[PDB]
């Protein structure tokens, strides 16, 4: 919930860094709640109110004690409003769905009421089709300026990625962001685990006229270095030896500093320039002896920062 | 399997359980009642001063702890060997063995609660005095000291 | 046995009839120690701490499956007269063998 | 693996056996740690004794070199037969064999005790007892390192179990339980269908 | 069914409840009451209730409570080491944190519900006890950093003062807390 | 179906049968027959048949059988540790128990249904084999206590005599049994 | 899955089965018949003196015992490491892998029963003579001793 | 659903298809694409295509593929021993097998569909990469038998040439392969 609220507060178009520098096109956030309790509802209301984001938002809120059919109808209403705004008034709409787990539970209840054929864990056999009919309404239409972006937050039951809910959602959506319970145990916020995370549409949204020319290379190098650090530290618990090659100890330090500075950012609204700067500063590895998975010459332009913050 | 619906619901409704042990039975011990998994949820009310005896609950707790220690030491002595254990661990070994031989392996005998308490104190005497933490010093001074003769040597 | 230390220490150990080698640099000592291990007749090799602080880097190349010519570091006489760091040696040993620096 | 109720019970039994094995290995590790901490103190005492023996042997050698020529002590060193009467019995520790050194150290290697210089007997005896102290120290060190290796192996086993085996069995068990629940649910659905069809065919046929 | 928190009822309950007090029988086995497991138990009402604490009990209550939580977390994180090797063999500062964790478990987390006074503990009384414990910890850290022995700290007369602090009546608590703060300050000033 | 012993027919049979001889595929794959799962089998007629065993086989037959079952139970208990650390880490007594259990499984429980001799086994023949096995076990344990190596024990030719005992015809068995008992005594007196 | 209803019922009806092993197939062995789950119930009718040879059944039983022991020792090695084995366990491990590489892996060639029997005896010669407890003494005297290198160069 | 290959659609599909390219989620989580589980996959057309491979790629192409597959098999086998004993405590030949397998993976199996050159690979480019890797493997094996330590072998500059081989276009690949062959020969000749 905190991540959803923070994204709703901080998400902005950033049109200046785009090639087509202009005044901001209208941006709105449609927030849909499904099976939400009073406490989380109060949290969301206060979070939207204290920052002025409530002005550019339409909230569809469905409490836990509401009829079980309102949970079914809430995402439909939210997406209908978002589609209308985007494709008839050029609004750039970001849609946040509070908990699709509650929606799937309500759908299971309705299906069991109708006595249909069950699925993997009692869910109706058409759950994929219904979730697709919700999710697929996002996108951009040729010849129109508006856009619809969806961030469905859902809870993995027992952190099981093979559960029907996350499985079908991943089958329908383009990538996913995964929260790590261990990173939460270490006090890191947001506890986003980059190794099991993926964005299918990332590769064509970064580059020249979009973010910065070093974005893709930096992301690839960060993934390579963090994976190397994670695998070294996972082997150390097996070998049980802190004594190893000198280069491995560089990555362990890099991995720890990464998890403590890049991922652990609290409530900071880091700009993409600031995030890239922090990535570059964390890039304390060898300019050539390391950082070789992606061949880039932006090293001579950006490398050499000394972990300085603010 | 205790996960079966019948034992599960019985545990939901009843107050504790008494679990027979297959390995105790196949070792020739009768009755094959395993003390570690067995449990009475109302035991604390029906025993004590004026009901059975003052030392009943403490003696039972001490026997449970000592038997658990003896069992795990029997497991460990298989790999690390007899001599690698301290003296008190050998005492726990002997206590657990004599416990399974005399306390559990009762046979067709009808033991009054006094006889069972006396046998329990005889077994607890094998452990060193003062190691018996769960029992108050008064009960130890009053009862600790006897030796195993009621079941063997003088039935 | 054999002792690989400075020539003074090697001669002093020869006074006991024990094999001795005089080496002033680590690489020469390691090279001659490899030949001594290849000889393998002696059951123990003692090496100067100031010459090979970590003879473990050189023991494992030979005698891979066999450990009869066991070897330990010893303090050279030149610094033995000054004194030996017994407690730091034991702490670094327990770190090398356990890895928790648990002392006192 | 085959998802069946019997197989599920087998997996649960394997999980309980694995947990008991983890606990037993932890007890073994604690016992090995206690033995290791006794042996580290013993080896420290041996190290101090070796330090004193080395100090006096060095002082004795310096006295001999001061009061006797280098050529004379060189001849004394050459004349004495080498003390090669050494062996290492295969000591058995915690199921592992280690070489336990022992020295014969004959006193017949000495030549002319009163014919030697004034400080030759002192240096020879100091170096001899220094050598036997060194052998004792080597025994303590090899035993300590073997116990440390055994402890590291036990920790490897405990960590490997708790980190990859028990979670794996848990995942297998939960998968099997899900499969069995799915089969039970499908059976329930078919039972409902046949009961409904009995009601329908009995009602419509009258 | 068997303490398995994965069964459907537990999952459904924990998705809406504002707090979870994972009661454990191991602590009650060790005669620790109320036998609440600080690990695996959580509450979501601390944040919104912080202003109430600041206004009603003390301005510095949330910081002190977070200090308690951090010390408990450190003690829990050192449990594998203190289990592999005994606390006596453990390092001096680690031994200090273990002892202060024990002090917390015995004088703050403990509560005798059968007592005439300790069965109920006000928020101000708990604040005083926690403040005394943190004063002891900071003083002990300062003393250790300047070369005192751990057993010297383990036997100060202020320890039994903190122990008896929770058995004082509500009206006697303020003066007792003030005098115990003075006692701890003067005592640790006396130690070199 | 599929060997799933939790199948309703098998469960319904378990509740009315006086004996339950459970076969398992693990032994059948090894071609170890009759492939009876000892751990999963039971019989409720042991107590009622003992007077007949005493009258028609030997006065000590129930004691001998109980000792055999106890050794099998001990071997089953030790197998848990064997699958955890391997057979070498066990002590001499534990590995001796494991080896005696292996000997029992191989040359007392095994029975070739097609062999012209082993296919049928009279009660006194089984008694003789059990007596030989336990006499060997007692003498081997005594030797282990006095320092004889276990692998030294395993090389005794009288072990091969015990192994081949089950192939002896019924007519000539008593001479073989007496010879093997004398050989056991002589071997473990000479070899201590 | 051997517990699936189709193979389950077929096994309950037919006289044994020839079960293929995917592991042997991945090892390049053809035909990948792992003998442990396989079975022929009417084998005893077709083997023995005057039918194939006197030593056929005992040889088969001994081969099964040795292969099962080798598999168990493989599972043990998967835990305690190869160098921790005794000499007997190493011998059984070698018998197991040589078995899989020579007796099973025969390719598309045709072997007579005599060829297969002598190959089996060459494999059994890897084990100590006193440990072939399922084969009679006369058969061991008659056939034990030959080596694999004798069969082919 | 959930990667369960036992579901009816997958099983009914496997009964008719001639090739089975099984994907793995573990590889895709590590950005290791195509993420083909080279152990679980299979293809029934390998035998029938061999004459075409001989006549249109190279006469010895099937042997190259067989050797690469066997190296992958040995690497997969040794992975468990690495996980159990630790990579440090195994022989130099097995370390060479592990490193050659990792090189094979990350330089031949791995393929970026978005890179403008690595996306498409003709048969002869793959054949050249396989030849490079096997020549390096045999030279490194000879060097190991020559006493050369694997530590410097892993540091050879030819590894970068092999790793960047897959990013070379079709036009430049022949000269790159020829110079890579010459470098493979000459670098290990310089070991002497």
């Amino acid at each position: 919930n905190e991540i959803a609220a923070q994204i709703a507060r901080q998400a902005t178009v950033r049109p200046d860094l785009s090639g087509e520098g202009e005044k901001e096109e209208p941006f709105a956030v449609v927030f849909a709640a499904m099976g939400i309790t009073q406490r989380e509802l109060s949290y969301f209301i206060q979070e939207f109110e204290r920052t002025g984001a409530l002005s550019r938002s339409v909230l569809f809120l469905n409490k836990a004690d509401d009829p079980t059919i309102e949970r079914i109808l809430t995402p439909r209403m939210a997406l209908t409003v978002a589609e209308y705004l985007a494709f008839e008034h050029d609004y750039h709409v970001l849609v946040i769905l509070t908990d699709m787990t509650n929606y799937c539970e309500a759908l299971r209840e309705i299906g069991a009421a109708r006595e249909e054929i069950p699925g993997r864990r009692g869910y109706p056999g058409y759950m994929y089709t219904d979730l697709a009919t919700i999710y697929e309404r996002a996108g951009v239409v040729e010849g129109k300026k508006g856009s619809v972006t969806q961030i469905p937050i859902l809870s993995m039951p027992d952190d099981d990625r093979t559960h029907p809910i996350p499985d079908l959602t991943g089958y329908i959506t383009e990538g996913q962001i995964q929260l790590s319970r261990e990173l939460h145990r270490k006090g890191i916020y947001p506890p986003i685990d980059p190794l099991p995370s993926l964005s299918r549409l990332m590769n064509n949204g970064v580059g020249k006229g979009k973010t910065r020319e070093d974005h893709k290379q930096v992301s690839d190098q960060l993934y390579s270095a963090y994976a190397n650090g994670v695998d070294i530290r996972k082997l150390v618990a097996i070998i049980g030896e802190d004594a190893l090659t000198e280069n491995d100890r560089r990555y362990l330090q890099f991995a720890d500093a990464f998890e403590r500075f890049f991922i652990n950012q609290g409530q900071q609204n880091r700009s993409i320039e600031e995030s890239l700067q922090i990535a570059w500063a964390l890039l304390s590895m060898l300019p050539q002896g390391e950082l070789k998975r992606i061949s880039k010459d932006h090293i001579g332009k950006y490398y050499g920062q000394k972990l300085e913050e603010i | 399997d205790r996960t079966h619906p019948i034992p599960d619901l019985t545990g939901y409704i009843t107050e504790g359980q008494i679990q027979l042990s297959r390995e105790l039975h196949r070792k020739g011990i009768y009755p094959p009642i395993d003390p570690l998994p067995s449990l009475s949820r109302l035991m604390n009310n029906g025993v004590g001063k004026g009901k059975t005896r003052e030392d009943h609950k403490q003696v039972s707790d001490q026997l449970y702890s000592a038997y658990a220690n003896g069992v795990d030491i029997r497991k460990l002595v298989a790999i690390i060997g007899e001599d690698a254990l301290t003296e008190n661990d050998r005492r726990y070994l002997q206590f657990a063995d004599a416990f399974e031989r005399f306390f559990i392996n009762q046979g067709q005998q009808n033991r009054s609660i006094e006889e069972s308490l006396q046998i329990a104190w005889a077994l607890l005497s094998m452990l060193p005095q003062g190691e018996l933490k769960r029992i108050s010093k008064d009960h130890i001074g009053k009862y600790y000291g006897q030796k195993l003769e009621e079941i063997w040597g003088a039935p | 046995m054999a002792v690989i230390a400075d020539p003074e220490t090697a001669q002093g150990f020869r006074l006991a009839g024990l094999e001795g080698y005089g080496a002033s640099s680590a690489e020469e000592a390691q090279s001659l120690l490899e030949t001594l291990v290849e000889r393998g007749g002696y059951a123990l090799v003692a090496v100067d701490e100031a010459l090979l602080p970590d003879p473990e880097r050189a023991v494992e190349r030979l005698m891979r499956g066999r450990d009869l010519p066991v070897l330990l570091p010893i303090a050279g006489l030149k610094e033995a007269f000054q004194g030996h760091d017994v407690e730091g040696y034991m702490r670094e040993l327990v770190r090398k063998t356990i890895g928790f620096d648990i002392k006192l | 693996v085959s998802p069946t109720r019997m197989n599920l019970l087998q997996r649960r039994g394997q999980l309980r056996l694995a947990q008991k094995g983890v606990d037993l290995l932890k007890k073994k590790r604690d016992a090995l740690v206690a033995e290791f901490f006794g042996l580290v103190r013993e080896a420290m005492e041996a190290r101090k004794a070796l330090d004193q023996a080395a100090k006096e042997a060095y002082a004795a050698l310096l006295l001999a070199q001061a009061f006797d020529g280098p050529e004379v002590v060189a001849g004394a060193a050459l004349g004495v037969p080498p003390l090669e009467g050494v062996e290492a019995e295969v000591e058995n520790v915690w199921g592992s064999k280690v070489p336990r050194l022992k020295a014969t150290f004959p006193d017949g290697a000495l030549l002319s005790p009163v014919g030697t210089p004034a400080y030759t007997l002192e240096a020879s005896r100091a170096f001899r007892r220094y050598a036997e102290a060194l052998i004792r120290v080597a025994n303590t060190e090899t035993r300590l390192k073997k116990i440390g290796e055994e402890i590291k192996k036990t920790t490897r086993r405990v960590n490997a179990l708790e980190q990859v085996v028990i979670p794996g069995i848990r995942a297998q068990i939960r998968f099997i339980q899900q499969v069995l629940e799915q089969r039970e649910r499908e059976d329930t659905f078919r039972l409902k269908r046949i009961k409904g069809k009995i009601e329908a065919r009995e009602a419509e046929e009258e | 069914p068997g303490g398995d928190m994965s069964e459907p009822v537990t999952q459904s309950t924990l998705r809406i409840v504002g707090a979870f007090w994972r009661l454990d029988a191991s602590l009650a086995f060790r005669r620790h009451f109320p036998a609440i497991n600080w690990n695996g138990s959580y509450s979501l009402f601390t944040s919104a209730l912080d202003p109430w604490y600041r206004e009603n009990v003390a301005e510095d209550y949330p910081e002190l409570r977070d200090a308690i939580s951090e010390l408990l977390q450190r003690e829990a994180g050192l449990q594998e080491i203190v289990q592999l090797v005994g606390p006596d063999a453990l390092q001096d500062a680690e031994r200090l944190v273990i002892e202060v964790g024990r002090i917390i478990r015995e004088d703050f987390l403990q509560q005798n519900a059968y007592h005439e006074v300790d069965a109920y503990c006000s928020m101000k009384k708990a604040y005083g006890i926690m403040k005394m414990i943190l004063a002891f910890y900071k003083e002990a850290e300062a003393a250790i950093k300047r070369g005192v022995s751990i057993d010297e700290i383990l036997q100060l007369p202020v320890l039994e003062r903190i122990g008896r602090a929770r058995y004082v009546s509500e009206e006697e608590f303020p003066a007792y807390f003030e005098e115990a703060m003075k006692e701890i300050q003067g005592a640790f000033k006396a130690l070199a």
